[PDB]
Formats: structure tokens, C-alpha cells, sequence
């Protein structure tokens, strides 16, 4: 019948779905090995840049302190399935909301879901196609980009995913004062015994031109915006299997369910049409009526 | 099944795998001969640098035609592509025989090579707009031709 | 009660080997633990020594087939899943009947390696 | 994994929801109130049913000298009608309830949980396989 193929067809469907994602599943876990190999290479190139940067601080004098723009730099995938990052991130953003916050999200995802949250606060975003090897061009565009979005803004806050293995993927922040700010900062380091970590790096650097010091910080400003596009490339990457993973459970169980309702109509159509049949036999039968027979009833 | 969506990877089974469906498209029954001779040549990799379009044209000069015997190469004494009757021959002694395993390898070799050489060179150097139409036609009357 | 335990501890191993599979089919090999490579060698070992020559199809596999006992079989699972046998290659276990024609195999695979490099070694 | 109290509770009662034969009202009862008040908590899901066996069957308090009850001992089978009758939660049979059941919590946890988490021997994670299976199939 038609709804018996009408299931038929549903099923079909599914298994040409089921196949695609898996296609899809074995293409990202490709790239995923494929692209694995940073782990190898990670962890060193970010040494100084902690120095320069990594200060353990309040979450709520950084921020209320600030009266100028804060920029906002979201890292986000281009294509969806990736998982719970882009909404992990949002919810990030969202609890930071300020009057100064300022957002030049990266990935089409980004662009399109702060463009309606965060009207207001939203001036353009980057978008990388996924070609080539993120390489250190993207990151100066990106950082030349933040610049000119607010000049004179308080600081540049980096939010990424961090891939800790293959299923851990939390989220990473790196914070980028200001010139004036960091310069500040660097002369009390140097001449207070304050920061005792820094001292011998922040008298290096007073040492210096400041050209030199200018360039140090754009030069390492771009190496965290590099490694946060890679860390979240990977976790997006292994995020993604994991989104991948999902569908395929849900299309098998689709499947499942498809072919069990399949089993049961054709069972009651033929059941039905079978019935169907023998009751026309049998009112057939009943209108036949046995005439008078005439044999020698006597003769026996 | 693990390519869909993706682009393939030329391995040796996919390069042989290709040109063995290309192989069973077929309009009228095969002679045993015929048909033994191109599974044999395409399952040794004699077809690797055979494009799949020129698969069914390469079967056609093997069975119809002799590319040693009209450049004045072919060395074998008896086994050529025009003696029908090397069949039962074939059925009584597999390819895979001293007997004929020799000279088939020999022909198969000096067949591919000419055809390389000669024919297929000249399909990929075609640029006009009713020489792409002939050769169109061309492997198309092949197709339903062996 | 010791077939029944023996008997589902091989399931669980089986499974637990299917798991280890899909694992490293997305993972990899060396991302398994030391334990996970310990399951998967007995898991293989145990697949290998599920096969059997049957008897019947000595005229054409040309090999003696084996007939295992009940016990035979409890006491060479027992043995194999503790890790006793974990020193003999995988492939002693391949279309073998008991423990004893296991061993037997094992012995004659390192007669015919020594021999083959002793041979390499003069040449 | 955050394992919240909940959590906890549900996973000892599905594991203590094994069974293979009926058990007594008295044991059955008992070992549900124990499990809901968190005496399992420190209890391994793997153990539990081991844990049960010596609360039912044997007696830690009178094997090591360490009882204090008067009446309320798990080898009493006619307490069954007695906390039948009034409740678990009663005064009568509360205090001596509660005693017992933090005695044979501590002595399990001080003796058996214990050595059961010292064992590496290949033999002996046999022997305890072994175990487990028994209590599983024994209450
Ligand atoms: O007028 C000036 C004074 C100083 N400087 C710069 O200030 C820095 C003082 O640097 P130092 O005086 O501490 O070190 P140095 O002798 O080893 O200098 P280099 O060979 O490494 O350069 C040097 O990098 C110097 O070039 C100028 O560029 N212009």
C-alpha cells in the first residue's frame, strides 16, 4: 500500500542520513588527528606573555573600575553542530553586560547571535574561511581590527575554548590592558617590590626603547589571539564529534522507531485486507440458499 | 561507503574498483574470450593510467582491434585478441597458466603502452568545439560497442 | 558456579573489547590505558581461541580436529582470563582445541622462529 | 560527576534492588532504612550487596565484643511483627535501630571495605569477583 512504502521511503531517508553524518563524523575525527599534532607544540610559545599579561585580579574592580570601552573579543565556529561552546560563551559574555562593553565577535556564530542579543553593543565581526592554517596574519587583523573598533579602550578581553583533552573543552580568557595601563603597571613592577615575579622583566623592558616596548606588546597581544583561535579550532573540532555523535544516536533511534511502526502497518494491512476478503466471502456464502433437492428420498 | 562527502583517495583497490564498473556496462552479450581477457587486464593494473571515460574505448581496440600488429610491435606467436579460437583454450588452461600467462602478459603490456601512447594522449589534447563532440560520440558508441 | 562466573566474565571482557575497539578506532591505539591494553590482548587472545578444527573437515582443511571437554574448556578460560598465559603469542591460540594444544603451538611457533633465524644468521 | 546526596541514595537502592530470591519483611525493611539514611554512603555500589549480607546474616557487633542493643539484633527474626506493628521510626525500636546500624557500619568500613580496597593480587580480585557473585545471588 502507500503508507507501507510511505514508511519504506521515511527509512530510506534516515539510513541516507545516518550515512552522511557518519561521512561528516569520519571527515572532522580526520582533521581532528590531523590537527592534533599541535598538541605536541603547544604550552612554550606562551611563556612571557604570561609575564606581561597574567595578573591575578578581581572580577568586579576590573571591571566597574573601567570607565572607558571595554572590548570584547568572542571566539566562535563558523559552523554550527559544534556543541555547547557558542552557548557557553554567550552565557559568559551575557554575565559581563555593561555599559561599556563593546563586542567584535569572530565566526559567522558569533556575529549572528550577538548581533540580536547585543544590538547596541555590537559594531562588525571577523570572519576566517577554514582553508588555510591559522597563522599569525589572522591575528594581527584581528588585533588592528579591536584597535580601531575603540582606541581608547580600558582593555581587550579574549574569550576561546580551551581543549584540555578530547572531551574536556573549558573556557579560557586572556585580558589585554591598555598601553597607558600596562605601562603603569610594568613601572610599579619595576621599581616596588611588589610583583617580585616581574621585577628583572619589567626593568628589561624599561631598559628598552619604547618603540621596542610597543612592539613587544603587539607582538605578544597577537601571539594570545593566535593561540586562542587554535585552542578553539581543536576544541571545536572535538566539540564537534561529540554533536556528531548525538545526531547519529538520534537518527538510529529514528530508525528504530521508523522500522518498528513499518513492521506493525504492514501486519495490520494484511490483516485488515485478509479480513476484508473473508467478509465478502462469507456474505457471499450466506446469501446462497439451499433449494428443495430432488432425489428419490423414499428409495433408502 | 566512507566518501560521500568528501574527496576520495586514489588507492589501488578504488583506481581497479572504478574501472571494473566501468566494465560491466555492456549493451549486447560478451564472448568469453573478450570478456576473460579485459577482467584479467583490468584486474592487474594494466588499466591504472587508463582514465575511467576511455575505459570502454581501451576495451575496444583490445577486442576489435590490435595495436601491436598495426605499428608492427606485437612479438607474441599465437596469442592475439583476433583468434576466436584461443577460448576453449582459455577455459581448458586458466590465464594464469606458463602455457599462455607469458604472451597474455606481453600483449596486455604492449597494448596499454601503444594505447597510452597514441590514443589517449591525443583525447587529452582535444580543444575545439566539434572535435570535444566527437570524441563525445565516440566513447559513447564504444559504451554500447563491447 | 565456577562455568557460570567464567562464562560472564568472558561476555564482560567480549563487550568491554568492543568498547576498547570503537575507542581507539576514534582515539588511537597508545591513548589507552595500561589496563585498557591488557583487556585488549586477552580480548584478542580470547577471540583467536574461540576457534575450533572440527573433525569432520579433516580431508579438506587437512589438519586433526579437537574435541574439548567441559572442564578442559572452564580451566583454560579460568587460567586465560587471570593472566597466566599472557607470555603466549596471539596466534597459539588460533584453531586449537584445550589449553595443552595451545601450549603445544606455542612451542612449535618458537621452534620454527629459532630455526628461522638461526638460518638467517648464517647467510 | 558531581555526585549530590540524591544521587547517592538512588544508586545504593538500585543496587540494593537486586535480588534473585524473596527476602523477609525484617531484612528488607532494614536494609532500605539504612540505605535512606545514608548509612551506605560511605558503602562502594560494588560492595553493597556484600555489605547487606553481613548486616542480614552475620553480626559484626557480636563477633567482635562490640554490642551494646538489648533486644534489637538482626538474628531475631520475631522483631519482624514488632516493627510490623508500631514502625521503624518508633521510640521503642529507634535508639537500638540507629545503634546497631552505625555499629555495623563502622566495623564493615574499619575491616572489610578496607582490605577490600588494598587487593591486587590477580587471585585475590578473582576470590573477590568470586565473593560478589555469592552475595549478589544471597541476598
Ligand atoms: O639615544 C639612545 C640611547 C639608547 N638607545 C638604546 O637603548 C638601549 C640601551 O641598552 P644597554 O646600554 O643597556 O645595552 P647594550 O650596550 O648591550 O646595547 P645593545 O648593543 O644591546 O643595543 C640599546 O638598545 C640602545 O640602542 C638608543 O637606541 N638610543
Amino acid at each position: 500500500s502507500g503508507k507501507l512504502r510511505l514508511y519504506k521511503e521515511k527509512l530510506e531517508g534516515y539510513n541516507r542520513f545516518y550515512s552522511i553524518v557518519k561521512t561528516i563524523k569520519m571527515v572532522t575525527l580526520a582533521k581532528y588527528r590531523a590537527a592534533q599534532g599541535r598538541i605536541r607544540t603547544r604550552d612554550f610559545s606562551l611563556r612571557y606573555t604570561e609575564l606581561a599579561f597574567s595578573k591575578p585580579q578581581a572580577s568586579r574592580d576590573a571591571v566597574v573600575a573601567a570607565k572607558n570601552a571595554l572590548v570584547y573579543i568572542p571566539i566562535t565556529t563558523n559552523r554550527g553542530s559544534c556543541g555547547a561552546l557558542n552557548s557557553n560563551i554567550v552565557r559568559c559574555i551575557d554575565s559581563v553586560v555593561s555599559s561599556k562593553m563593546v563586542l567584535m565577535p569572530v565566526g559567522k556564530r558569533g556575529i549572528d547571535s550577538f548581533s540580536k542579543l547585543y544590538p547596541d553593543e555590537f559594531r562588525y565581526g571577523i570572519i576566517n574561511d577554514m582553508k588555510e592554517s591559522m597563522h599569525f596574519g589572522y591575528a594581527t587583523f584581528v588585533i588592528e581590527n579591536a584597535y580601531e573598533v575603540s582606541k581608547d579602550a580600558d582593555r581587550y578581553q579574549v574569550i576561546f575554548n580551551r581543549f584540555v583533552s578530547a572531551g574536556v573543552q573549558r573556557n579560557a580568557v586572556y585580558n589585554i590592558p591598555s598601553y597607558e595601563k600596562w605601562k603603569e603597571d610594568l613601572a610599579d613592577a619595576a621599581s616596588s617590590d611588589n610583583q617580585k615575579n616581574r621585577y628583572l622583566f619589567a626593568n628589561a623592558l624599561q631598559n628598552e626603547e619604547e618603540q621596542l616596548i610597543r612592539d613587544f606588546f603587539d607582538f605578544h597581544a597577537a601571539l594570545a589571539v593566535l593561540n586562542a583561535v587554535g585552542e578553539n579550532e581543536l576544541s571545536e573540532q572535538a566539540a564537534r564529534l561529540v554533536a556528531v555523535e548525538g545526531q547519529l544516536t538520534n537518527i538510529s533511534s529514528l530508525q528504530q522507531r521508523t522500522s518498528s511502526l513499518y513492521n506493525k502497518t504492514r501486519q495490520f494491512g494484511i490483516t485488515a485486507a485478509l479480513i476484508e476478503i473473508l467478509s465478502a466471502m462469507s456474505s457471499l456464502e450466506g446469501n446462497a440458499m439451499k433449494g428443495v433437492r430432488r432425489n428419490k428420498f423414499w428409495e433408502g | 561507503a566512507d566518501s560521500v562527502g568528501g574527496q576520495q583517495v586514489q588507492t589501488i583497490p578504488m583506481i581497479r574498483g572504478a574501472r571494473f564498473v566501468a566494465l560491466f556496462n555492456q549493451k549486447q552479450p560478451s564472448y568469453f574470450m573478450n570478456a576473460i581477457v579485459s577482467l584479467y587486464a583490468c584486474l592487474n593494473g594494466y588499466l591504472d593510467d587508463v582514465k575511467v571515460q576511455y575505459v570502454k574505448f581501451y576495451e575496444y581496440l583490445l577486442v576489435h582491434r590490435d595495436l601491436g600488429i598495426m605499428y608492427g610491435t606485437a612479438k607474441n606467436k599465437f596469442f592475439y585478441m583476433y583468434v576466436q579460437e584461443l577460448n576453449y583454450l582459455i577455459r581448458f588452461f586458466t590465464l594464469n597458466s606458463p602455457i599462455l600467462h607469458g604472451e597474455l602478459e606481453e600483449m596486455l603490456k604492449q597494448h596499454t603502452h601503444l594505447f597510452l601512447q597514441h590514443y589517449q594522449s591525443k583525447m587529452n589534447a582535444i580543444k575545439s568545439e566539434k572535435d570535444v563532440k566527437a570524441l563525445k560520440n565516440l566513447l559513447y558508441s564504444c559504451k554500447r560497442a563491447v | 558456579v565456577d562455568h557460570y562466573n567464567v562464562a560472564q566474565d568472558v561476555v564482560q571482557m567480549l563487550t568491554k573489547y568492543r568498547e576498547l575497539q570503537d575507542i581507539i578506532a576514534v582515539l588511537g591505539i597508545d591513548e589507552l590505558s595500561e589496563e585498557d591494553k591488557l583487556i585488549v590482548d586477552r580480548a584478542r587472545k580470547l577471540v583467536k581461541f574461540l576457534s575450533q578444527p572440527f573433525q569432520v573437515a579433516e580431508v579438506f582443511t587437512g589438519m586433526t580436529g579437537h574435541y574439548v571437554q567441559l572442564d578442559d574448556t572452564i580451566d583454560s578460560f579460568s587460567g586465560l582470563l587471570m593472566g597466566t598465559y599472557d607470555q603466549v603469542p596471539e596466534m597459539a591460540f588460533y584453531m586449537v582445541g584445550g589449553i595443552n594444544s595451545v601450549l603445544e603451538k606455542a612451542k612449535k611457533m618458537a621452534e620454527e622462529a629459532a630455526e628461522l633465524e638461526k638460518m638467517r644468521r648464517a647467510r
